[PDB]
């Protein structure tokens, strides 16, 4: 029982493993929205 | 309203421009010549003018 129950733990790690990998890919398109409203905010400052 | 529902629109689409807000019609670089010979011709009017 033991071994089963670390092998669906070692499961687990692995889809922590997955689900970490999927919020760095969220993360990465939040930053390039930040950087897209950067650029926006610095052509508007440019106008200023 | 437009097609069946709300068009679609980006996660961000700020589009800032705003260059012009209202306005516009007269120039103000004219003027700006037209205020610097005023003030011109009023230091002119300062200095003596016959006699």
């Amino acid at each position: 029982q033991l071994k089963e129950d670390i092998n669906s733990r070692q499961s687990k790690i692995q889809k922590y493993k997955d689900d970490t990998i999927y919020y760095e890919d969220k993360k990465k398109v939040y930053l390039e929205n930040i950087k897209k409203i950067e650029v926006n905010v610095a052509a508007l400052k440019e106008g200023i | 309203d437009e097609e069946i529902v709300k068009t679609p629109r980006k996660l961000v689409n700020y589009v800032p421009l705003k260059i012009f807000n209202l306005g516009d019609s007269f120039d103000d670089t004219i003027t700006t010549t037209v205020a610097k010979l005023q003030d011109l011709k009023k230091e002119i009017l300062d200095s003596p003018r016959s006699n």
